[PDB]
């Protein structure tokens, strides 16, 4: 199989690249043409932040944190599935039965954290109702 | 021109400078791109591919992740260049000097009529003669799902 | 499989340079103490179209220029020189026969091979008219070791997986075939 | 029997509700896990039939009576750490609700076992670095395992790196061999055990050598065990040398077939190294954990030298100090999360903060144990004296068989460090004695009701109130007079491990 | 050392469990009960919490009873194991073990059963599950393939010893039995 | 092939970025580069001489042992 | 006993026939010692790396520039690039020079 | 075609990849290779039986 | 060069550039074991590949957990 086609077209890409930076770089009117107040480094009230017109100045829940990292153990159960896909045939009852217990130990991690709920974000801090209750005397 | 030089002189002069976890994160990833392109041509697609599909997929996009939580605060030209240029000199990683300097060949045959993928075989024999390397993989990925949640999780 | 080798031509000129791949010739013929044989000129599409009647012909030539190879013991090369020439005149033989005697109905089908990705799926009407052409004239068959006469794959009248586009030359051929013979 | 006991039990905790009566019961089911674990190992493995070594799982895993002698040691040990966590140390809630807080707890202890039993049997580079990776994975966990603390969670970054680094090393060699021969298998390597790099398994040994703490990687070793709870300090120091130990002799066995002289050079500047630390290291101290760090270097020193020898007295000398060493070391840890009820309560100078993780955390926390409890005082002095070396304890034993299979393969040089390395430990060994009893007769008679064990409540007050727990009791009994009594069964014991092969035959 | 007559190096799951012997299920049995009771006898031992007996709550002595019942069939598993291999008494085996080999050829059928498994997946699958009940202990791993690497000299099966001419069972050839290695390869000498 | 496609870009901010250290890192591999195509030998004397300092079998030390043998094995046909 | 050296179709690679060999000979029980396998030994590190015949390679290098012997008559023709496999360097009849098409198959 | 069988450049040039235990043996250490150079030796050294 | 440990000056001064650096010292194993395979043309260094690459997956993530977990405890306040 020849790959030489393919690899022009990677070039040119990569050609492509080049050419999208700098389009912008000589096309756009010179500063001075527009209106001359300065270029963007000067003009710090144009190069800054957008925050709606007023001037202001990541403690992220815990259960995104745990839906990245168990993206992780999640994924390599998924990429060492390729071997079984491109050798269903040659391996028979055999390999698939091994399949099989090779997803039945990764759902007991599922069921693990589905009891768990690891994922839910929660409310702890705050949602409280309370009971008014008299105190007589 | 064998340019591959070229992309870790850039890469080597930018490890010895980098300050913040930005540049960090970021010689992680000009590191994986020689190694991916490298193996695409020459040695082995399949595992530049699966190194794609592996790292830069899945363990890449984390760190930046939990860069992002973790905090973002806070030389000389001589020395680096002279240090480069010396690191530059010495890149025979083996001293056979034959095995380096003498080329050599393989002898097709016509004996293999069922031609399948390196990826066909890997799994005819990962999913029969090492079930169990197999199996262990799956139970030391079970252990990191629960040994995450033990770590991570507050209450 | 596409997987880079050291063995034969890889997929871009990029695995050249970096392995520094040199395509090394040798002048130096056989010597004459080895008596010459005239090797096989055909090309890949029609070899693929003649397998099943080299394989007819040529069947206990190329069991024992195998059991050489077995019972040679890792010297299969060299002590299976006279065995490997008749396999070589043998399948000469046969392309030789094709092109005198089926040459329409050979080049038909190779050709359709060469236009529909050299699969035997895609080419049944050029096939089936080189099989009985060539029974007639020559007496090979095409049979396929391991199942019942009535279960080959070649004779399926309803075939599950059909070629996407018809090759003209075989269409043609083929109507023709239904009024010169299916009388 | 283990894995699959592993499943139910990680199902079942994920569904029942977070308590501390629930957890520690679930600590007593992991407890029958593992006893029922050795009543099926020990019934189908036998020393006379795994004499020969017998290949399992298409040769990946190798067991002979060598390694067997150790799983069964491991699991033996496994359960008298587990009686900790599944009963009462102490009694008191306060210090005892720490081991019951987490559910997880038992759960990494099984996941470690099965890590732990399979290192010695590995046959395969490829399953070595798998084997090694389920073992330091289980370690790093368990040392973050109460993830509020914060030494507790700084020492399994500190070991993560460390390991993580140990592990590529590991990793490395095994690439480096594949490289020059093509094979993955241990016994396809041993054809050509002459025809590689020897110093490609030294590569492979100096990754070993870190995760058991041999100077001068002992650094982080010190610093982890001074961090971590009591309780987690007892497995993490104890466990990996009982697995990685086992194969480092293995390894050992194989490279010694070509009798390399550097590589036995290089050991022992590592070996003669560590005893120069592990002795004088522990002169200058006040943790108590930082000493048995110490003291822990030092006898890895010493068990390395019967390793290095790899004679047949080196199998008997290293099968009988790691079993007395192990027991020896739950003995010494086990006093240690009890005595914890006879410390004072302030009603002041040098802000000593403790933790309810590390309550007894310094040797003078030890003062007056001689007054508070003479029986415990003098399994703690037995069990001390035993490490000394001071006969006929099991202590003197280990270093009398080491020195025979040293001195036997003519390490005369590290035979005489490590006699001169033992009288240096003494000293430290000494201040622990020191510390238990000398201030005795000034502070016999004195009025003492401020002790931890003073604010326990008072039941009936017509009832006798033992001071200790029942289990944690019997434990500490039992091998206070197996370290002071085996003189009386030692010949027995001495002609059972005549028997362990490692290919000696005939 | 007790040694005995290699019934079978790998026997196969099927036949390990039809030889329970009476006691391989009581050890079953007392497997299942005994890992309940000695929760019982920890709390009789120690109470939990507290300082006075309270019996554990239901739910642990189910999840008790579930894991005493694999313990108690691994157990009675191996012990079932050691017959076939040889370490352990196994003369009542041997007889029953003949009894249906010797049927087995006598209907032409092969004794070790036919199999999906191709050539390379039998032999493989022989490798995994020989000699795996030494670390049965630690993890699970039977053999339920009809393979044929079971140690085993089928010669040895014509050979008439005591008490056994009675069967009066006929044996042909091993060329003759159906799916055996000595009677697959006629057509061709890589393909059964 | 990802490096193929980057390479023209990241090049061009290596330079607007940091034009200087670029220079001579691109005139560092200019050096060598032509020094491979041109035969100049000076990586290879590099080589040389490293094999010589560290213990290592040089190509000299090689082809003398050839000549060793050369000699001796003629010597015999005497 | 475990596959080793499995070739990228499932079969026997170049060198699995010499470690074949050599397992032959250690495992068999008519040997007294592990001698007679030595040379096997090397036959498998040989096939895998050609130390020796590279080895052999530079010794003939090094011979001719002694000699003067000139490498483009000792040695033997080359293209470097797979453009220029044309059907005049094949040696076809009619062959042009122009260039072979290697873009897609 | 013959082609060089060398280390891929990353794995020879890249400021962290090429330091290890065993690369630095290979690099700077003799001892692997002055074994090896005996076999070569002798290879020649046999061909006057 | 690196004989006199050059590579400490190439790894940042942050728990995360250590980790880095574990992953790029890795991926040099990886890369020996593919380059050996492939030339040899056995597959069985390719499955060593294949799990070195899968393992050191693993370790990357217990890894990042121990240093979440580690930022949050200094950033454990919360009593607002
Ligand atoms: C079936 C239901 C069941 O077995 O347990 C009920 C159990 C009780 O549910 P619950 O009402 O919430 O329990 C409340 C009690 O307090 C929970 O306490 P509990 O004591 O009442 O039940 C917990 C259970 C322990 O639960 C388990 O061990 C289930 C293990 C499955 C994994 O312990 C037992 O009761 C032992 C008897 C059943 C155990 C089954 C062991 C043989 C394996 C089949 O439910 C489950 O655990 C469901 C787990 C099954 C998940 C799906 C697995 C699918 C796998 C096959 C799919 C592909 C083919
Ligand atoms: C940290 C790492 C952890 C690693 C461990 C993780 C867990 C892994 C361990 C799990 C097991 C590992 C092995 C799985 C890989 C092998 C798969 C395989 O070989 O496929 C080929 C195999 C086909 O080979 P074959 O030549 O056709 O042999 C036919 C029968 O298998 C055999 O024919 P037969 O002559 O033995 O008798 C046929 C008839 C029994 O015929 C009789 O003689 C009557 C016996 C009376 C009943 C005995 C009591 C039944 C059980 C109690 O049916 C049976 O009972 C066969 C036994 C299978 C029953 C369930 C076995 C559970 C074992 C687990 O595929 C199967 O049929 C396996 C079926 C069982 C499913 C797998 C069991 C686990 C789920
Ligand atoms: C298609 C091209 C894509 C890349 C475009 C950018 C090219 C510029 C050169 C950087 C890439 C070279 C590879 C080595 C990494 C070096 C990263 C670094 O040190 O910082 C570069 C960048 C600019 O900052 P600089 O002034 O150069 O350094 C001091 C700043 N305090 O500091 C920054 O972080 C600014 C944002 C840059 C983010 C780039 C992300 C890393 C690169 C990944 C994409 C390219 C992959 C690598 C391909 C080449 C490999 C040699
Ligand atoms: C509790 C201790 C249980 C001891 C059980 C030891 C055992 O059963 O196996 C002994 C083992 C010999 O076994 P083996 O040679 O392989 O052949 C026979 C197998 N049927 O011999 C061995 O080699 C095992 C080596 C480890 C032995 C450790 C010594 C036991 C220490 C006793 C600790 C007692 C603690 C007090 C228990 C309190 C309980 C509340
Ligand atoms: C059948 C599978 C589940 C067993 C459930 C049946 C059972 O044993 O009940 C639990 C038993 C008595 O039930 P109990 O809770 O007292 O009555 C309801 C009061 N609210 O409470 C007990 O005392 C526990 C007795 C356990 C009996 C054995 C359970 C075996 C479970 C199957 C294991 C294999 C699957
Ligand atoms: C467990 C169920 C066991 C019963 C069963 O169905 O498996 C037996 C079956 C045998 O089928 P059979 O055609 O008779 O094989 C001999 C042919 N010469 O075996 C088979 O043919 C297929 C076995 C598939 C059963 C596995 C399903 C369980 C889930 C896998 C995990
Ligand atoms: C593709 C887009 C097609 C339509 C847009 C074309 C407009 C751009 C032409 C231009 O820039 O012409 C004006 C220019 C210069 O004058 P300026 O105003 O300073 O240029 C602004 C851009 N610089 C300053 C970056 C160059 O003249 C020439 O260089 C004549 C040639
Ligand atoms: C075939 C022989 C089997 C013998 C029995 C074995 C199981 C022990 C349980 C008995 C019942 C029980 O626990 O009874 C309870 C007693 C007494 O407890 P106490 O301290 O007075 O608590 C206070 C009791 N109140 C509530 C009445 C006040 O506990 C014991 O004496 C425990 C003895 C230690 C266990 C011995 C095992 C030795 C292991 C040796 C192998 C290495």
């Amino acid at each position: 199989m020849l790959q030489d086609l393919f690899n022009n077209y990677v070039i040119l890409v990569g050609i492509l690249g080049l050419i999208f930076l700098g389009v912008n770089y000589f096309i756009v009117e010179s500063p001075r043409m527009d209106e001359n107040n300065g270029n963007i480094s000067d003009y710090i009230e144009k190069s800054g932040p957008f925050e709606c017109g007023f001037s202001s100045f990541n403690p992220i829940p815990i259960a995104f944190i745990l839906v990245a990292l168990l993206f992780l153990p999640f994924d390599l159960e998924v990429s060492s599935m390729l071997p079984y896909i491109v050798s269903i045939y040659s391996v028979g009852i055999y390999g698939l039965i091994i399949f099989i217990l090779f997803l039945l130990i990764l759902i007991v991690g599922f069921i693990y954290e589905f009891n768990t709920k690891s994922l839910s974000i929660t409310t702890i801090l705050h949602k409280k109702n309370k009971a008014l209750v008299k105190n007589l005397y | 021109m064998n340019l591959e030089i070229l992309d870790l002189s850039i890469l080597g002069f930018y490890s010895l400078i980098s300050s913040n976890s930005f540049e960090s994160i970021a010689i992680l990833v000009a590191t994986i791109m020689p190694v991916i392109t490298e193996l695409w041509y020459n040695y082995s697609q399949l595992f530049a591919l699966l190194y794609t599909l592996i790292y830069v997929g899945a363990v890449v996009i984390l760190f930046v992740f939990i860069l992002s939580v973790i905090n973002e605060k806070e030389s000389g030209l001589f020395i680096l260049i002279l240090v480069l240029l010396l690191d530059d000199l010495d890149d025979n990683e083996s001293n056979d000097n034959d095995y380096n300097n003498v080329y050599i060949t393989d002898y097709a045959d016509w004996f293999n009529n069922y031609n399948e993928s390196d990826l066909s075989v890997i799994g005819n024999l990962l999913f029969t003669e090492y079930a169990l390397l197999l199996l262990i993989i799956s139970f030391i990925l079970l252990m990191s799902i629960i040994g995450l949640i033990l770590i991570v999780k507050k209450d | 499989s596409s997987t880079h080798t050291n063995d034969s031509l890889n997929s871009s000129n990029y695995v050249d340079k970096l392995k520094d791949t040199h395509f090394v010739f040798e002048n130096d013929k056989l010597p004459s103490e080895i008596p010459d044989v005239e090797e096989v000129g055909a090309t890949t599409a029609p070899l693929l179209s003649a397998a099943y009647f080299i394989g007819a012909k040529c069947q206990d030539y190329n069991d024992d220029f195998m059991l050489c190879q077995k019972e040679a013991k890792g010297n299969g090369p060299i002590d299976c020189l006279k065995e490997g020439r008749r396999v070589t005149r043998c399948a000469s033989g046969v392309l030789k026969d094709l092109n005198t005697h089926c040459s329409d109905e050979f080049r038909l089908h190779w050709q359709c091979l060469s236009f529909s990705n050299l699969e035997y799926k895609n080419c049944r009407k050029a096939e089936s008219l080189l099989n009985k052409c060539v029974f007639e004239k020559m007496n090979l068959v095409k049979k396929i070791p391991g199942i019942p006469e009535d279960r080959q794959i070649h004779l399926k009248q309803n075939p599950v997986l059909k070629p996407v586009a018809l090759h003209q030359d075989s269409e043609v051929a083929f109507k023709k075939a239904q009024n010169e013979n299916s009388i | 029997m283990l894995f699959t006991s592993l499943l139910l039990i990680i199902v079942y905790g994920s569904l029942v509700n977070k308590s501390h009566l629930l957890t520690k019961l679930i600590n007593r089911l992991g407890l029958i896990i593992i006893i029922y674990t050795l009543l099926i190992h020990l019934n189908i493995n036998t020393l006379e039939n795994l004499s020969i070594g017998i290949n399992m799982f298409n040769n990946l895993l190798l067991i002979n009576s060598f390694n067997n002698t150790i799983i069964e040691l491991i699991l033996i040990i496994c359960i008298l750490y587990v009686l900790l966590i599944s009963f009462n140390i102490t009694g008191l809630s306060i210090i005892d609700n720490l081991n019951y807080s987490k559910r997880t707890f038992i759960v990494i202890v099984l996941f470690n076992i099965i890590g732990l039993t399979l290192l010695p049997l590995v046959n395969d580079i490829m399953i070595l670095f798998i084997i090694i990776e389920l073992q330091s994975y289980s370690l790093y966990l368990l040392t973050a395992i109460f993830n509020e603390s914060h030494n507790s969670t700084k020492s399994a970054l500190y070991y993560f790196i460390v390991g993580s680094i140990a592990s590529f090393i590991i990793l490395d060699a095994t690439v480096s061999i594949y490289d020059d021969l093509g094979l993955t298998n241990i016994q396809y390597i041993l054809m050509y055990i002459d025809k590689l790099e020897i110093f490609d398994l030294l590569c492979l040994l100096f990754g070993l050598f870190i995760k058991i703490g041999l100077a001068p990687f002992y650094s982080y070793s010190i610093t982890i065990y001074s961090l971590s709870p009591t309780i987690i300090t007892n497995y993490i120091s104890l466990m990996p040398k009982l697995s990685i130990l086992t194969l480092i002799y293995i390894i050992m066995h194989y490279i010694n077939i070509v009798n390399n002289t550097d590589l036995n050079y290089v050991i022992s500047f590592l070996i003669l190294i560590s005893m120069f630390i592990g002795s004088f290291g522990g002169l200058n101290v006040i943790r108590i954990k930082t000493l048995l760090a110490y003291s822990s270097l030092l006898n890895v020193s010493y068990m390395l030298l019967a390793i290095l020898s790899n004679s047949n007295e080196s199998i008997i000398a290293y099968i009988y100090y790691i079993i007395q060493y192990s027991l020896t070391h739950i003995n010494i840890f086990s006093i240690i999360l009890v005595i914890s009820i006879y410390l004072p309560i302030m009603n002041n100078m040098l802000n000593v903060m403790i933790t309810k993780y590390s309550p007894i955390e310094y040797i003078n926390q030890l003062k007056n144990l001689f007054i508070n409890n003479i029986f415990i005082a003098i399994a703690l002095c037995i069990s001390i004296f035993s490490l000394i070396g001071i006969p006929p304890l099991t202590g003197f034993y280990g270093k009398y068989l080491v020195l025979i299979s040293g001195l036997n393969n003519g390490y005369v040089l590290l035979s005489i460090v490590l006699i001169i390395a033992s009288s240096i430990s003494t000293v430290y060994y000494a201040t622990i004695l020191k510390v238990l009893s000398f201030d005795t007769l000034s502070f016999k008679d004195i009025i003492s009701n401020n002790l931890i064990i003073n604010t326990s409540p008072e039941n009936n007050n017509n009832e006798i109130k033992p001071e200790i727990s029942n289990v944690i009791s019997y434990v500490i009994s039992s091998l206070t007079l197996i370290i002071l009594l085996i003189i009386i069964q030692y010949e027995n014991i001495v002609k059972g491990a005549y028997l362990v092969l490692l290919y000696n035959w005939v | 050392m007790e040694t005995y007559e290699l019934i079978d190096s790998d026997p196969k799951f099927s036949r390990v469990v039809r030889y329970f012997r009476p006691s391989d299920y009581l050890t079953w049995a007392l497997g299942t009960i005994g890992a309940p009771g000695l929760m019982v006898l920890f709390e009789k031992i120690e109470p939990a919490k507290g300082n006075t007996f309270k019996m554990p709550p239901p739910s642990i002595m189910r999840i008790a009873t579930t894991i005493g019942f694999f313990g108690g069939f691994y157990y009675a598993y191996t012990s079932s194991t050691k017959r076939f291999w040889g370490y352990s008494e196994n003369a009542k085996e041997v007889a029953k073990d003949r009894y249906e080999v010797k049927k087995a050829l006598s209907e032409k059928k092969s004794p070790y059963g036919s199999s999906l498994l191709n050539p390379y997946q039998q032999d493989m699958s022989a490798r995994n599950s020989t000699n795996s009940q030494l670390l049965l202990a630690i993890f699970p791993w039977f053999n339920v393939a009809n393979h044929q690497s079971h140690g085993i000299d089928l010669r040895k099966y014509y050979e008439v010893r005591d008490g056994e001419e009675n069967w009066n069972f006929t044996l042909p050839p091993l060329d003759q039995v159906k799916d055996l290695d000595v009677a697959q390869y006629k057509e061709y000498s890589n393909y059964p | 092939p990802y490096l193929v496609a980057f390479r023209p870009a990241v090049l061009v901010f290596f330079f607007i970025r940091q034009p200087i250290g670029a220079g001579l890192l691109a005139g560092g591999f200019l050096f060598w580069q032509a020094d491979r195509h041109f035969n100049f030998g000076i990586r290879d004397n590099i080589h040389n001489f490293k094999q010589t300092i560290l213990g290592f079998p040089t190509q000299a030390s090689k082809w003398e042992t050839f000549k060793q043998v050369d000699a001796q094995k003629r010597a015999q046909l005497v | 006993a475990p596959l080793q050296q499995v070739g990228r179709h499932g079969g026997p690679n170049k060198c699995f026939g010499e470690f074949q060999r050599v397992v032959e000979c250690m495992t068999n029980a008519k040997h007294d010692s592990y001698e007679p396998c030595n040379n096997l030994k090397n036959d498998y590190l040989e096939c895998r790396k050609h130390k020796v015949e590279r080895y052999k390679a530079f010794l003939m290098q090094k011979h001719a520039e002694e000699l003067g012997k000139d490498p483009e008559e000792i040695g033997a023709p080359f293209v470097r690039k797979r453009r220029f496999l044309t059907s005049k360097t094949l040696g076809l009849v009619d062959g042009d020079d122009y260039e072979i098409g290697v873009e897609k198959i | 075609p013959y082609s060089n069988t060398r280390r891929p450049w990353v794995l020879r040039r890249h400021i962290i990849m090429k330091n290890s235990p065993t690369k630095w043996a290979r690099k700077y250490s003799s001892r692997r290779d002055e074994r090896e150079q005996e076999i070569k030796d002798d290879y020649i050294r046999g061909m006057g039986e | 060069m690196d004989l006199i440990l050059l590579m400490l000056v190439a790894v940042g001064l942050n728990i995360i550039d250590i980790y880095i650096m574990i992953e790029i010292l890795i991926m040099g194993c990886t890369v020996n074991t593919i380059y050996s395979a492939s030339l040899d043309n056995d597959m069985i260094g390719l499955i060593y590949s294949l799990i070195q690459i899968i393992i050191a997956g693993v370790e990357s993530a217990i890894g990042l957990s121990i240093l979440v977990n580690y930022n949050r405890i200094r950033n454990s306040e919360e009593i607002e």
